[PDB]
DNA sequence: ACGTCCCTCTCGA
RNA sequence: UCGAGAAGG
């Protein structure tokens, strides 16, 4: 029944998702417009924690002397304690990241920071380190507007739809927004230089890196979700209902499941276990 | 061997037209029907051997394609018409959208 | 595979291909074509110079033959239509030149009537008004009788020297 | 609204056995009986009285049914649908079929 | 018969069943003795000679990408990007 | 008459063609097929105008073969006859039912009785002619005849005239 | 050789219009009038019979060629007759929306009993859809008995009554009770206007209301009603036309010369019934038609689960395929399936003659359909078939170009390799060949959960394609190591199991050394081992 | 008014 | 060549 009813159902050519009459059901396809094999549970480190600790990690404040960057940390690093134009930067940089923590408390309202999302960053500065053989005593050769504006033009280059109004613009924006606030809590300028000690080139390749692996996951106008869909669910089911361990009384009420299934499908006003969960 | 509609699926959601074409039209079936470009249906007598193409009733010798179906839906369509279904094929569109 | 388009009597009542109205191959309602035999023996003529023309790249009752040979340069023996047309054109022309070819159409497409009359009066050689509207059905009021045997006098000078 | 607690109670059945499925097949065959203003049943009465083709229709539960009432009120069918083409032994719309290709005669002489 | 080449909204890059077809498409072809434009270095595999005029991009294909409406983007393979 | 049609076909070619005179080759079938050719449509479809500036437009390669069909777009001089139109010709054809007249690459037939009274006949002629009071139909003489009807017959649509109307017969 | 070439020009199907016969269309299409229920019974001898079968229909005899067109059984496609009915008769199918026109229309004039006035019927009618605006007009049309002189004209204003069928044809009360003949309703049809029955939800050309009656019946050519050699023995098809005959040719008869009431009237409803169990025998009451047995009604021909359309056109049974019992093998590299020799002896791919495999393909070709690097067939370029296994002249048979070699299929060849469940794309994967003896499917042991298989006398289908465009298709799509990750869960769907996975735990512990002698031979059997100690 | 998927064999008019 | 039964993953 599934396959019959979503077989219709692909990407076409302007990431809308539709059937055969060329009615939309999703304008971008998975919400975000990803390929499923691309995509790889990752961890949003900016929305857990306290607050407190959120500061350690995040906040670089040129303007101190205990909250400033070391200057062996970086080459540019007295002569750019208390630099005003640069600061302006640093400020607009933790004035994102704490909107990310505010935005990802909102979507996720029970403190979940590991979900699936393309591009393993993590792996990335793991083979950076790795290639580029980094020395974790002498400092970075990169200046403190190296890593924020190149960080800001990578996500400009982060396409999942090619348009011109603003209409796709906007929507286009939407469909990033939760790897770029992941994208953020990974290239944070602390991060970048106190713990991931990169260099000027390891940083650029880490930078194109993201680029590629981004722009190949999307997904490929053609693909067969409709059907892909309805398969991904049938296989769980055909296995599913596995009988073990016994309670009964509510029965875990729906612990239906199999003839939930069937329940859901052709949906049907007599329910077999109706509960209301007040709050 | 059945190529049956489980199988179907798992080409399509692999995206290989080409070939589930292949596995079901030069695997089995495959026919060479001539269809009237009036009514869309299999009256055309192919005298070809000869040349002599015709389609009686809608007397035309100059509007006549060939069309390569499935016999199963060569016998569909007839079984169809048995039944006073008019499946009119037709060799372009009309509704666009 | 037979041939495409993009869309019966001498009683102006021709065929739905060849009507007036008929689309340009750009996409523009433009006149039919029509052409007498004169208007015609020279748009084959010089349309088969172009061909002879590009596979290059890689007087009297006596042009007869000349003709004969191109016919055997530019297209295949295969075709003893174009071949019978052209010996039918070049004895049946009434103009051989193209600047009293051309003069000719200048005098018939004035008087704004139906192509095919104009390309059946370049093509039949009338004296009366009676002789000319009874040869083309078509006429009858679409022309003074002393306006269309005007016309028939110029064109009766315009003839060439045949 | 109707649509996340219809996602709600499928990945609760799903997850029940921890399993797992990537949000975006779930989610497509929710927005699937969504998108049409109320709650489309995934049975014979449906999803299938849509007003899809008919070729594809009659593949599913109501065979010779849709094909009389498609001579009756006089249907026409796109064929854009996956299950025309395989009815019709012609290469469907789908992945490797949802293009043409073609041959430029420019790039033909350009490549010597 | 509507699009412009210098309006193009759909990817730059090359889908997998794009590339699946014109590789089929260009191998089906020169195992029917259809002229080879790359510079054959000894394959008797249509396949990998097709392979071969994509890795040189000598390919004399075009996608004509057709968007749901009835709109056509043509996009050349030579054009094309091959990552994947 | 004499018409010139903004016509259009399709041609296959085989995926060994694909490369070099690539669009020689389709103009060369294209004249292959439609030069000399009669359809009930058009009619006598005898030259193709103006060879050089030519369209050819893309090529669709076909699903499972490899061969690409060409909508080919051209211009053409095209021959089709009408019932009404009086047409001049040579006579051709003279038997015992009448004579056949050759109106460009179409021959037209002329009936003893689509012919007035004093036309007579004169088998023991040579050639074979039709007398009259003071004309003769020769074997080869110029004619001018008005077509009274047409038939579609394959590839040669041929027709009947008359000369029994006025204005009709002598040069 | 397949089929011939006919110059018509190829197309594909673009719009399927579905409409409804006219029982002037099938006179005109038909060939000759089926009068005799008779197959070849002239004398049961050597011809058919000018009647039914073959009366210009299409051959029977293998060895005989169509009576039209003269092409015999391969590429003839079958003609269509026709029985001219005695009286019009209902259709099964469109028996319940015949009765549903009736419910909205004029039993007196033909005009809509709610015409353009009535304001909740122009709401409906306003409704541009199709069964959607048919439904709306049927409820508010069947309660009003009665039409209208004008209300501020519109006609006449007679009763209407109140129809409800009977199980084959319909009856109508008005206040005295009074059968609805099917005459009687065609009439009706007929005058219903040309606004009216296009607004209703029907057509001007291809569905008008007055052909859900049938006038003249389309007799099916022998293809779908096939004759069998247990001396001859025809189809339950061919036996149910012989009835419709029957029943139409007494009632034929019996209005001619005699007259008696109750007679007409009987062998009328009999017809109908015919013509009804013909099309459906699965009907509401009914007897259910049996001859000396059920019968299978077209409906039932095209019915779900198999039936042309679920079991022969979305399934096929389909060449070039192979099935046998599955073992497996750790020594098999993952994307590669171990083929049984005799397997790759029948299995065979085409390869056009080209100057690139002309010498080896003249090798197979010389090598036979035994030897197992060989060719069972070659075919020409002038489209005949040369049996390799029969030809006298297969022992030299110089090769050309643009010829095909049905070669044995061979090592690292893409195969469709499939389970049966097929229930993930994970299911049906391509792979490389690697001709093995012994008569099982030796897969890789990694590629087990994907397929769900186990070896306990599993079986599994293997699928091999023909052209080189679907061999790319196999191989940049469906390869295995493409599925490696799958996308129903983002992870990948293939690991190690079993002894290699007991065995690497009992490996990667501290506790466990090699001493030199084995351990060289481990490193040799890495086959990307860089040679360095 | 629907009521999984393919396989291998053997019995009856 | 249609209907009834047994059996494998
Ligand atoms: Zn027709
Ligand atoms: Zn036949
Ligand atoms: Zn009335």
């Amino acid at each position: 029944r599934l396959v019959k009813a979503l077989e219709d159902i692909m990407v076409h050519y302007d990431n809308t998702t539709r059937n055969s009459l060329g009615n939309v059901i999703q304008f971008i396809y998975g919400e975000d417009g990803m390929d499923a094999a691309h995509i790889e549970k990752q961890s949003l480190d900016t929305i857990g924690g306290s607050d407190a600790a959120f500061e350690k990690r995040y906040r670089v404040d040129l303007l101190n002397t205990d909250h400033t960057l070391d200057p062996s940390l970086l080459e540019s690093g007295s002569e750019i304690l208390g630099d005003l134009k640069l600061q302006v930067l640093l400020d607009e940089e933790y004035k994102q990241l704490v909107k990310d923590r505010k935005f990802l408390r909102e979507v996720f309202v029970d403190g979940e920071a590991n979900w699936p999302l393309p591009v393993n960053i993590r792996r990335i500065i793991q083979n950076a380190q790795q290639t580029f053989h980094i020395d974790h005593t002498k400092p970075s050769d990169l200046t403190i507007k190296d890593i924020v504006l190149g960080v800001k033009d990578l996500q400009e280059n982060l396409l999942v739809l090619r348009g011109k109004n603003e209409i796709i613009q906007n929507a286009q924006r939407d469909a990033v927004t939760l790897f770029c606030c992941l994208l953020r809590s990974r290239l944070a300028t602390r991060r970048v230089l106190q713990e991931y000690r990169l260099t000027k080139q390891a940083f650029d390749w880490v930078l194109s890196n993201i680029e590629a692996q981004f722009l190949r996951s999307v997904v490929h106008p053609g693909e067969m979700v409709g059907v892909l869909a309805a398969q991904s669910i049938g296989e769980p089911a055909t296995q599913m209902t596995l009988n073990t361990f016994h309670f009964a009384g509510v029965a875990s009420k729906k612990v239906s499941g199999v003839p939930r299934l069937k329940e859901i499908l052709n949906v049907a006003k007599n329910m077999k276990t109706p509960s209301l969960t007040v709050y | 061997l059945r190529f049956g509609e489980m199988e179907r699926d798992c080409m399509i959601a692999h995206g290989a037209a080409s070939f589930l074409k292949e596995r079901l039209m030069e695997a089995s079936d495959a026919f060479r029907v001539h269809i009237c470009g009036i009514c869309g249906l299999m009256t055309v007598i192919a005298k070809l051997n000869h040349n002599q193409f015709e389609c009686k009733g809608c007397d035309n010798k100059i509007d006549i394609y060939q069309i390569h179906i499935p016999y199963a839906a060569k016998l569909l369509f007839q079984e169809l018409m048995a039944m006073n279904i008019t499946p009119r094929l037709y060799t372009d569109r009309s509704r666009d959208f | 595979v037979s041939t495409s388009t993009f869309q019966n009597a001498a009683t102006l009542q021709l065929g739905q291909e060849f009507q007036l109205k008929q689309i340009n191959h750009q996409g523009e309602e433009e006149e039919l074509i029509a052409l007498n035999l004169s208007e015609a023996r020279l748009v084959i003529k010089e349309a088969l110079v172009e061909r002879r023309r590009a596979f290059k790249r890689s007087t009297r009752e006596k042009e007869l033959e000349s003709i004969d040979v191109l016919l055997e340069q530019t297209t295949g023996g295969n075709n003893k239509d174009l071949k019978n047309t052209m010996q039918y054109l070049t004895n049946f022309s009434r103009f051989r030149d193209q600047e009293t070819v051309g003069a000719v159409i200048q005098l018939l497409k004035s008087t704004g009537l139906h192509p095919f009359e104009v390309a059946q009066l370049g093509s039949l050689a009338c004296d009366t008004a009676d002789e000319a509207k009874t040869l083309i059905p078509s006429l009858n009021n679409k022309i003074s009788d002393d306006e269309l045997e005007r016309i028939l006098k110029e064109l009766s000078n315009l003839e060439t020297l045949y | 609204a109707g649509r996340a607690a219809l996602y709600k109670e499928v990945y609760n059945v799903i997850a029940s056995d921890g399993s797992y499925v990537n949000y975006r097949h779930m989610a497509l065959l929710v927005d699937v009986m969504t998108t049409q203003g109320g709650l489309t049943s995934v049975t014979r009465h449906g999803f299938n009285r849509s007003n899809t083709g008919a070729l594809m229709r009659c593949s599913f539960e109501e065979t010779v049914e849709i094909l009389f009432e498609a001579g009756a009120s006089a249907e026409l069918d796109d064929c854009r649908g996956v299950s025309e083409n395989v009815i019709l032994g012609q290469m469907a719309p789908i992945g490797t079929g949802a293009f043409d290709v073609m041959i430029d005669e420019e790039s033909l002489v350009k490549y010597m | 018969k509507a699009i412009p080449k210098d309006q193009r909204a759909t990817t730059p890059y090359m889908t997998k069943y794009e590339r699946a077809r014109i590789l089929g498409t260009r191998a089906l072809q020169i195992s029917m003795n259809a002229p080879v434009f790359v510079d054959l270095e000894g394959e008797t595999d249509p396949l990998r000679i097709a392979m071969k005029e994509l890795a040189e991009k000598k390919i004399p294909l075009v996608i004509r990408r057709y968007l749901p409406d009835g709109s056509f983007e043509d996009w050349s393979v030579e054009e094309l990007i091959v990552d994947l | 008459m004499f018409f010139i049609k903004d016509l259009s076909l399709n041609i296959t070619l085989h995926p060994s063609f694909f490369g070099p005179r690539m669009k020689q080759y389709l103009k060369t079938k294209l004249l292959e097929e439609v030069e000399g050719s009669c359809t009930g449509k058009f009619g006598y479809i005898l030259c193709v105008l103006d060879y050089d500036n030519i369209d050819i437009q893309r090529g669709r390669i076909l699903p499972t073969d490899g061969s690409a069909e060409f909508n080919v777009k051209y211009r053409a001089v095209v021959f089709k006859p009408f019932k009404g139109e009086v047409v001049d010709g040579t006579v051709v054809s003279c038997s015992q039912h009448g004579f056949e007249v050759q109106v460009g690459p179409m021959k037209v037939f002329v009936t003893k009785h689509l012919m007035p009274q004093d036309l007579t006949f004169n088998a023991g002629s040579n050639p074979p002619s039709y007398q009259s009071s003071e004309d003769v139909i020769t074997i080869k003489s110029r004619i001018r005849v008005k077509i009274e009807g047409c038939i579609s017959q394959v590839s040669s649509i041929h027709a009947i005239g008359s000369i029994k109307e006025d204005y009709l017969g002598a040069i | 050789v397949g089929q011939q070439y006919s110059s018509a020009p190829l197309r594909t199907v673009k719009e399927v219009q579905f409409g409804l016969f006219s029982p002037e269309e099938v006179r005109a299409i038909s060939v000759a009038k089926i009068r005799f229920p008779e197959t070849m019974d002239e004398t049961q001898t050597r011809a058919k019979i000018g009647g039914l079968n073959d009366p210009r229909l299409g051959s029977i005899d293998r060895n005989l060629k169509c009576q039209t067109c003269q092409e015999g059984m391969n590429e003839c496609p079958g003609h269509f007759g026709h029985i001219d009915l005695a009286k019009p008769v209902f259709h099964v199918g469109f028996i319940a929306k015949i009765k549903k026109v009736c419910e909205c229309v004029c039993m007196h004039c033909g005009k809509l009993l709610l015409d353009e006035h009535n304001e909740l019927m122009r709401q409906a009618l306003a409704i541009k859809d199709s069964k959607k605006r048919f439904a709306a007009i049927w409820t508010l049309c069947k309660t009003k008995m009665v039409c209208e002189t004008d209300v501020p004209s519109r006609g006449c204003g007679n009763t209407q009554p109140t129809i409800r069928k009977d199980g084959l044809k319909l009856v109508g009360s008005w206040k005295e009770l009074r059968v609805l003949s099917t005459e009687e309703i065609l009439n009706i049809f007929k005058h219903i206007s040309v606004k009216d029955f296009t607004s209703l939800g029907f057509n001007e050309v291809f569905s008008r209301p007055e052909w859900m009656i049938l006038t003249c019946l389309p007799v099916p050519p022998p293809p779908v009603r096939p004759s069998i050699s247990f001396q001859r023995g025809e189809d339950d098809l061919t036996f149910k036309l012989a009835d419709i005959l029957k029943a139409n040719i007494s009632l034929e008869t019996l209005e001619h010369n005699g007259a008696p009431h109750h007679a007409i009237e009987e062998a009328e409803s009999l017809l109908q019934f015919h013509v009804a169990t013909y099309m459906d025998n699965d009907i509401a009451g009914q007897p259910q038609a049996l001859q000396k047995s059920p019968v299978k009604s077209i409906r039932a021909r095209l019915k779900g689960k198999e039936g042309r359309i679920r079991g022969n056109l979305m399934g096929k049974r389909v060449d070039f395929s192979a099935r046998t019992v599955i073992s497996g093998d750790p020594n098999l590299e993952l994307d590669q399936v171990g083929v049984p020799k005799s397997i790759a002896k029948t299995l065979t791919y085409p390869e056009v003659v080209t100057p690139y495999n002309i010498d080896r393909l003249t090798q197979l070709v010389r090598n036979g359909p035994n030897e197992h690097p060989g060719a069972k067939y070659v075919i020409r370029d002038s489209g005949d078939r040369i049996d390799l296994r029969y030809s006298k002249r297969a022992g030299d048979i110089q090769l050309q170009y643009g010829w095909k070699v049905e070669r044995h299929i061979m090592d690292n060849d893409p195969v469709l390799f499939n389970r049966q469940p097929s229930l993930h794309k994970m299911s049906m994967m391509a792979h490389r060949v690697k001709v093995i003896p012994y008569s099982t499917f030796r897969l890789n042991l990694s590629v087990t959960s994907p397929y769900n298989a186990d070896f306990d006398g599993d079986e599994m289908n293997l699928h091999v394609p023909q052209s080189e465009e679907t061999r790319a298709e196999l191989s940049q799509l469906c390869a295995v190591p493409l599925q490696i990750v799958s996308p129903q869960s983002n992870k990948p769907c293939m690991g190690i199991v079993q002894d290699t996975l007991c065995g690497i735990r009992k490996l990667t512990l501290r506790d466990t050394f090699i001493e030199l002698d084995q351990v060289l031979n481990m490193l040799y059997w890495v086959p990307d081992w860089d040679g360095v100690i």
